[PDB]
Order: structure tokens, then sequence, then C-alpha cells
């Protein structure tokens, strides 16, 4: 259960740094992802729209 | 399913010039569409993945664009190293595979 | 030496069956996904099977589903694959391949490739 997700519309290359226990900007003041966290992380295009 | 339809048949033309070979994919793709470059019996190498990007090992003279069902590569001067048969792939959900090109040969 | 050598290029009569290798060798080797793709005499490449980095999940292509077995032996750090039902159109260059991608699902390229057995029947 409590199976919650996101989304986020994000800068391409900040993709890469939200995985756990990762730093940089978004990693620190837009967001913070569990430390140890196992769960799944889905991208795509979005400059079609 | 995508079948990818390539033009022109075949080129002709001197080295130096500028090459410019056209992939009208059947049915939109987004972004990913990749290129492959074989010589007459070697072993093809990437080219260009996501239909824009420049893959790694590839001087900057190989440049490639499109989007949807138009996408097309452009080569600033053909050497020797370069004047082999092209490819265009793609991927695929439904059924899951892979549909290459018919192949484009070039000639001096 | 980031390289991958193939293994057990032969010839057998069809119905019968074979059963291919491939050594991978300058990288570790439990921690990408591989494919093999085949290359028929005179034509062009079609992909044959992969295996996902942690063996958990294997797709085929529709001309050989559920005719070859794809699996990974980490003990070696040997890749393997059983044949089944071979027919004439199976003759080919049987590359196997390296995925493109570290730790990622999406299995789009091919950034590596074995140099190739030819297999006839």
């Amino acid at each position: 259960t409590n199976v919650y997700a996101d989304s986020f519309v994000i800068r391409g290359d900040e993709v890469r740094q939200i995985a756990p226990g990762q730093t940089g900007k978004i990693a620190d003041y837009n967001y913070k992802l569990p430390d140890d966290f196992t769960g799944c992380v889905i991208a795509w295009n979005s400059n079609n729209l | 399913e995508i079948v990818l339809t390539q033009s022109p048949a075949t080129l002709s033309l001197s080295p130096g010039e500028r090459a410019t070979l056209s992939c009208r994919a059947s049915q939109s793709v987004s972004t990913y569409l990749a290129w492959y470059q074989q010589k007459f019996g070697q072993a093809p190498r990437l080219l260009i993945y996501d239909a824009s990007n420049r893959a790694t090992g590839i001087p900057a003279r190989f440049s490639g664009s499109g989007s949807g069902t138009d996408f097309t590569l452009t080569i600033s001067s053909l050497e020797p190293e370069d004047f082999a048969v092209y490819y265009c792939q793609c991927r695929s959900n439904w059924p899951p595979g892979i549909t290459f090109g018919q192949g484009t040969r070039l000639e001096i | 030496q980031v390289q991958l050598v193939e293994s057990g290029g032969g010839v057998v009569q069809p119905g019968r069956s074979l059963r291919l290798s491939c050594a991978a060798s300058g990288f570790t080797f439990s921690s990408y996904g591989m494919h093999w793709v085949r290359q028929a005499p005179g034509k062009g490449l079609e992909w044959v099977a992969v295996i996902w980095y942690d063996g958990t999940n294997t797709y085929y292509a529709d001309s050989v589903k559920g005719r070859f077995t794809i699996s990974r032996d980490n003990s070696k750090n040997t890749l393997y694959l059983q044949m089944n039902s071979l027919r004439a159109e199976d003759t080919a260059v049987y590359y196997c391949a390296r995925d493109l991608a570290y730790r990622d699902y999406v299995w789009r390229y091919f950034d590596l490739w074995g140099r190739g057995t030819l297999v006839t029947v």
C-alpha cells in the first residue's frame, strides 16, 4: 500500500541528481527524497508540449 | 507498427560537399530514433541517438535533426572514412521489437 | 580490454539444437544487461534476445519467441544461450552485445559488440 508518486517537469540535466543520498540544487532547496529510498524513477520527453 | 521510409534511394556526390539524407518515419516516435553507419563488411557503429545527439567518438561533421515523422542526417565533409551505408532505427511497444530501414548507399 | 568474445559457432542439421556462449571481460559482468543481435548473411541487424542486469526479466523477438533461452552465470561471468528448433533462416552472425546503460531498464542501445560468430545449418 501507500504507493505515493510524484510529478515534476524538471530541467533535463538535473534529472540524474534525483536519487537517494545525492547532492546538488534540487536535492537541497527544492526536493529531498529519503536516503536508502527503494522506489522507482521514470522520466521522458516533454519539450513537445 | 513503425516502418521507416528512406530517401533518396541512393546518393552520388563528390567529397567535401554537404550530403543530406532523409528518413521519414511512418508515425510519431517522440525523440527516439537512431542512425547506424555500416561500411561494406564492417560492424555498424551508432552515430546519432535521440535523433539529434552526437554520440561519443563521432566528429562534429556528423549532424542529425528531426522529430515526429521527419528525420534527416547531414554530413559536412565526406571522406573515405565516411562513404558507407546508413540505416534509421527505433524501438516499439506493439508488438515489442525494432524496425530498421532499407539502407542508403553513398557513391563518389 | 573491454570486450566480449562469443563462442560455440558450428554447423547443425535442421530440427536439432545448439547452445552458444559469450564471454565478457574488462568490466563487471553482473552490472549491465546483455543482448544478442543476429546478422543474417548479407542482411541487416535483427535483435534476438535481452537479459536485465539482474536477470529477472527477458524479452525475445517475434522470430525466436519461445525458442531460445537467454541466461547469465555470474560464477564465471559468462553469458549462455540455448537454442531449440533451428530452421534454415536461422543462419547468421550472432553478435553477442552489451547494453548501453548502467542500471537503467529502458534497453534501447547496444554500446559494445562481440566479434560475431557464424552459425549455419
